[PDB]
């Protein structure tokens, strides 16, 4: 009584390339739910994530035109550049160059990877050339953000295209607390996070990080 | 009476805010009115908003 076993990560299954289960425990009674909600709350609000913001394609003035040789628009393939996947490990933002000329798909595999910068899933679509003469060329802009920014509310030339960002690696967080066996004892808790990010983000250290922010957050109580 | 005339065409994206009018196939009209958080939506236990 008046004191309370503390928690702790006893194993990380990852179940699938983007599909991850966390386990915490021991939780005393009325833990579980609070912190998997909490845990939930900011797992889905604010993780730092990586992201594309800016296109410059080679022989386009403007994302409405059509270019000839490919078969989408330029819109489409902005869009499809939107959920492109990537982790940097020290800049904060890169630049990234795809250079392609002949017939077939457009992966995001033809991307001139740098050292440092990596691609996630390597068979993402782009776009289709459908001539064997007829190649794109374009300087990708990636950086690193922490939610939700429209092109609108940011802040030169006539050849720069703004896409969206959409900086959130997590997209869908479950959980559940279920009765665990410690050595002997009733009503001690065990919690279980289930995860489906888009495979940028580390699930420990994903959980470490919202563990720290709201813990230095709830700071601002103590000595108030 | 004219001497010349010149015509610009802009594109806009209206993309969305609260106060548009999104109906249904039922008669079920209805104004936009907030737009939540994902976290703050309701979600089944599969966790799915």
């Amino acid at each position: 009584v008046t004191e309370f076993l503390k928690p702790r990560l006893v194993d990380i299954e990852q179940v699938s390339s983007t599909h991850a289960k966390v386990t915490l425990e021991p939780l005393e009674r009325g833990f579980g739910h609070t912190l998997g909600n909490a845990l939930r709350r900011i797992l889905l609000s604010s993780m730092p994530g990586c992201a594309v913001t800016e296109v410059e394609i080679d022989g386009v003035l403007h994302e409405y035109s059509t270019k000839e040789g490919v078969q989408e628009d330029i819109l489409e393939i902005l869009l499809n550049l939107k959920g492109l996947a990537v982790r940097v490990q020290g800049k904060d933002e890169v630049i990234l160059t795809l250079n392609k000329s002949g017939i077939g798909p457009v992966t995001a595999a033809d991307i001139t990877h740098d050292g440092d910068v990596e691609i996630v899933k390597p068979q993402h679509v782009i776009c289709h050339l459908t001539d064997e003469n007829a190649s794109i060329s374009m300087r990708i802009k990636v950086q690193r953000g922490r939610g939700y920014v429209p092109a609108s509310t940011r802040i030169r030339p006539i050849g720069r295209l703004l896409v969206d960002a959409c900086y959130s690696p997590v997209e869908r967080i479950a959980y559940n607390v279920e009765a665990a066996r410690v050595e002997q004892r009733t009503d001690l808790d065990k919690l279980v996070i289930e995860m489906e990010t888009n495979g940028t983000i580390d699930p420990e250290e994903a959980i470490r990080r919202a563990a720290t922010i709201l813990a230095e957050q709830l700071e601002a109580f103590v000595d108030l | 009476g004219v001497l010349k005339i010149v015509k610009v065409y802009l594109a806009v994206k209206r993309r969305i805010q609260p106060g548009d009018k999104m109906a249904g196939r039922h008669g079920n009209k209805g104004v936009i009115s907030k737009i939540n958080p994902i976290e703050d939506m309701p979600y089944d236990e599969n966790g799915t908003p």
